[PDB]
């Protein structure tokens, strides 16, 4: 998993 | 270790300029800051201006604000003091001192021998 | 409308847990990831922990990762950090803020940023018990007269928590008065000093007192100043 | 891990100047670069993100420029709320903040006036003695205080403390304060506290002698 990942709804 | 000599000084009419040269011999000063001073008959040496290493500025009396102006030749070792609108008050003594501090605290161990400005009509 | 406010700081002992919250008001929280950043005494920022919008994913910087949990109750509309086995390190002001998502008009997205930050909680970590300061005179002499001004001023010293404040003559003198930051003492105290300039030719003739006040511990101390002849 | 080095560690400025902050990373970053601005007792505010793109109500004159592992902040007219500490931030791999650089209100120079004051005969009565030093009212900020007991440098037992720049004049001022035992206090005569700063031809000394005040 990555933790720069989008962490907000809808990508 | 280094010596400081002083130049550029003499008599000069109200309002107009002159150019102070601090040269110094024996260690290179381009890490130090180089301040001038002044000393008029009777006074205590007053603080003209600072010229920080190139890149950290330079710092200035209220007396002299807009005034004059210090500049730097690291290659030559020497640092200046260009003067303009030169009043009768301005009359003294010149002298430059290096800052021994890379910190910038005014550890000024090493003093030229004074230039004499004299401003007069 | 963006208000994020926080509530729960405080002193908390080495080894406690202590519970932070973010109340979020004028925006979708369900939909923004949220962050926690912290900010030692007199440092720089530190990015603490996210956790996605729905709660899921949650990551944590290494130095708090097993010890703290960040959480979120997206019906009530608040962030929660859960700080556990607290260390001394750990004092500092935290920081909820939102996740600075970011698109356009052309499918350009961007996250990882902070736009919107709460004010800030304080968490002291530390053993201190509640202690109100010690109150000493700063006298004036010639030894601090410079031309015809004098300073003088009071020590407040020993102290924990912060704050203190100081006033000078029940605060009708305020000019010239300079208050220091605290500093924290090896004793695991704070100690600051409180200083004012004044004519030199009212020393025998003004009245000078400075009044401490610590709320923590209901300490209230007025302390005259009177010449010393240095 | 990556390492965000913010320079100048302070820029002296006068309103209406150009104002150039860097940041430097130790590796690329790409463009996923943030800058926030600072100011005491204040949160953050999110100025520039992308390295390029300027927040929602941030002013025209704040900008961001670079790309890799050089960064730039331009402010191209300073303006009185512009003093403050800026960060940046990257986003590339993990949440990283360089240590800041302070954005000051430059003046003239002025020379610290000196002040030193004994511990009192309160604070001595119940074990220890502090002495305060008080450097008030100078420009710039760089300033060394030193500690001398009967000519004898002191080390290791001062801690100094600097207000932010006054409001209305923009200057600092600072303390220092040793610490001693009531008993080592007494062993002593002459203390003494020696001040140097660009703005003084020579260093200024104050002190006194144990029981003569």
């Amino acid at each position: 998993a990555n933790p720069n990942a989008n962490p907000n709804a809808n990508p | 270790x280094v010596q400081l000599x002083x130049s550029g000084g003499g008599x000069v009419q109200x309002g107009x300029s002159l150019x102070l040269s601090c040269x110094a011999x024996x260690x290179x000063x381009x890490x130090x800051x180089x301040x001038w001073x002044r000393q008029x008959p009777g006074x205590x040496r007053e603080x003209v201006x600072x010229x920080x290493x190139x890149x950290x500025x330079x710092x200035x009396x209220d007396s002299x604000x807009g005034r004059f102006t210090x500049s730097x030749d690291x290659x030559x070792x020497x640092x200046x003091l260009q003067x303009x609108x030169l009043x009768x008050x301005d009359x003294a003594x010149y002298y430059c001192x290096x800052x021994x501090x890379x910190x910038x605290x005014x550890x000024x161990x090493x003093w030229g021998x004074g230039t004499x400005v004299t401003v007069s009509s | 409308q963006v208000q994020l406010v926080e509530s729960g700081g405080g002193v908390v002992q080495p080894g406690r847990s202590l519970r932070l919250s973010c109340a979020a008001s004028g925006f979708t929280f369900s939909i923004y990831g949220m962050h926690w950043v912290r900010q030692a005494p007199g440092k720089g920022l530190e990015w603490v922990a996210l956790i996605w919008y729905d709660g899921t994913n949650k990551y944590y910087t290494d130095s708090v990762k097993g010890r703290f949990t960040i959480s979120r109750d997206n019906s009530k509309n608040t962030l929660f950090l859960q700080m556990n086995s607290v260390r001394a390190e750990d004092t500092a002001v935290y920081y909820c803020a939102r996740d600075a998502h970011y698109s356009d008009s052309s499918g350009y997205s961007s996250w990882g940023y902070f736009d919107y930050w709460g004010q800030g909680s304080l968490v002291t970590v530390s053993s201190a018990s509640t202690k109100g300061p010690s109150v000493f005179p700063l006298a004036p002499s010639s030894k601090s007269t410079s031309g015809g001004t004098a300073a003088l001023g009071c020590l407040v010293k020993d102290y924990f928590p912060e704050p203190v404040t100081v006033s000078w003559n029940s605060g009708a003198l305020t000019s010239g008065v300079h208050t220091f930051p605290a500093v924290l003492q090896s004793s695991g105290l704070y100690s600051l000093s409180s200083v004012v300039t004044v004519p030199s030719s009212s020393l025998g003739t003004q009245t000078y007192i400075c009044n401490v006040n610590h709320k923590p511990s209901n300490t209230k101390v007025d302390k005259r100043v009177e010449p010393k002849s240095c | 891990e990556i390492v965000l080095t913010q320079s100048p560690a302070t820029l002296s400025l006068s309103p209406g100047e150009r104002a150039t902050l860097s940041c430097r990373a130790s590796q690329s970053v790409s463009s996923y670069l943030a800058w926030y601005q600072q100011k005491p007792g204040q949160a953050p505010r999110l100025l520039i993100f992308d390295a390029s793109i300027r927040a929602t109500g941030i002013p025209a004159r704040f900008s961001g420029s670079g790309s890799g592992t050089d960064f730039t902040l331009t402010i191209s007219s300073l303006e009185p709320e512009d003093f403050a500490v800026y960060y940046c931030q990257q986003r590339s791999n993990w949440y990283t903040f360089g240590q800041g650089t302070k954005l000051e209100i430059k003046r003239t120079v002025a020379a610290p006036s000196v002040f030193i004051f004994p511990p009192s005969d309160e604070q001595l009565k119940s074990g220890t003695a502090s002495v305060v030093c008080l450097l008030n009212n100078f420009y710039p900020r760089e300033a060394k205080v030193q500690w001398k007991v009967d000519n004898a440098l002191q080390s290791g037992n001062s801690q100094e403390s600097v207000t932010e720049q006054d409001s209305k004049d923009s200057t600092y001022s600072l303390s220092s304060t040793l610490t001693l035992s009531k008993a080592d206090y007494e062993k002593h005569k002459v203390y003494a506290c020696e001040v140097t700063h660009q703005g003084l031809s020579s260093p200024v000394t104050k002190s006194f002698n144990r029981g003569e005040c």
